[PDB]
């Protein structure tokens, strides 16, 4: 199977995502070689999905207020 | 609050690249079955050049009935799981904690990943640190009350 | 651990030692509800070895048993006092060492006391709590390890 | 108003054993006159009474172990 996301309906835009990433990390990002978000499609789906199911998610407040600090002060 | 570090280290027979990617890829896999799913809330390249990126996980556990009455009806926690990686000097940090429940408690766990140009490996440093939702006050208010109670009950018992 | 007071009598030795002997009953400590002499005895040192047993009420259960033991040296004008009670230790000890010393300039008698309180279920659970935490940090940690090798691994077959 | 025994039946016992002691303390021993149990037939009429009621008193093994340590070391 695959990675599941919180949201069962973004489990696939999610997938794509992913591996549009581990090509552009691989064998871009990784070899100086990168440009261009060469995914803006495959995110914006995925992350639209995501962000759509997260407003009704409790921990959201949480995970934003995370998001603001430093762990790696 | 209470605190405990814990440090302990591993090092992959493998490159950067290798183990960098298995740690964004490392779900699902034989020792993660409570790992339900993972999400990647945000990435993006820094003006310094490394990948940003955060991380959504929520893992699930059983708790001990013995030690659970007393918390509700709860299975399983929401994690935050920030990471940085370098592509220049090859290295990656990885801090991960959870963002429910720090109430009770709040475990925290820095992990880096450097690779070593002349052992063609990647070393991971993993620091796991426990905290404490409670704890701040109790025993220290009390305690002083022991000091007086007794800086009293000496003095008290001095005079008779 | 600690409780550091320290007291003067402007009385002699003779007078606050017969007193410790002697303090219970008073209206100071209602809750002593009983004190007896164990025993007693000069050591070959011409020292007076006693050892007595107090019971004290408090807030089933409810009191509790404390052992007295002194050291009277009648050479130098020096008592040395302990105190611990005898059971619910394991709950909380408190040790009490009071040492009554006569000075001869000042024509006092200088008690000095320590008090240490000690709990080793207390102590037993500090230690739990971080074997709890060493077990699920190393079991953990080796999990984790092996789910990226693993996952490293196949991602190379 | 004297102080009591644990047990009752010896109060008294331990009233007489006290006052000869005192007397034996202030008097003897604190001057250098006497290192002996010039009280003997109080103490052990009164001690005799005690350990007769420590025996029926679930402190005892307590106490017992209490009296081989040595807290002065
Ligand atoms: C009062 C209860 C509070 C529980 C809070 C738990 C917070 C954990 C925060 C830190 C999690 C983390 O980043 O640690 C990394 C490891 C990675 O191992 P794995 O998940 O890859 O096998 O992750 C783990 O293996 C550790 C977590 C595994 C157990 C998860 C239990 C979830 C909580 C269940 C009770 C509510």
């Amino acid at each position: 199977i695959m990675s599941a996301s919180f949201a069962p309906e973004c489990t696939d835009l999610k997938t794509k995502y992913d591996s549009c990433f581990n090509e552009w990390y691989s064998e871009k990002f990784l070899k100086g070689k990168s440009v261009e978000n060469e995914c803006s499609k495959q995110w914006y789906a995925y992350t639209t999905c995501v962000n759509a199911a997260l407003v009704k998610q409790g921990i959201k407040p949480a995970l934003d207020e995370a998001r603001e600090e430093a762990p790696f002060e | 609050p209470m605190v405990l570090l814990h440090k302990s280290t591993h090092i992959f027979p493998t490159d950067f690249a290798s183990v960098s990617r298995a740690f964004f890829n490392r779900y699902p896999n034989p020792y993660s079955p409570h790992v339900l799913s993972i999400d990647t809330i945000s990435r993006n390249v820094d003006q310094e050049g490394n990948l940003r990126t955060t991380r959504l996980l929520k893992k699930s556990g059983k708790l001990p009935t013995w030690v659970k009455p007393f918390l509700r009806g709860i299975t399983e926690t929401w994690i935050i799981e920030v990471s940085v990686v370098n592509p220049a000097n090859s290295t990656m940090k990885t801090y991960t904690r959870n963002l429910d429940h720090t109430g009770i408690m709040k475990v925290e766990e820095y992990t880096t990943y450097q690779f070593d140009s002349a052992t063609s490996s990647t070393i991971a440093d993993s620091r796991v640190k426990f905290s404490s939702g409670f704890n701040m006050g109790i025993k220290s208010k009390v305690e002083d009350w022991s000091r007086t109670k007794f800086d009293e009950n000496v003095k008290k018992s001095r005079m008779g």
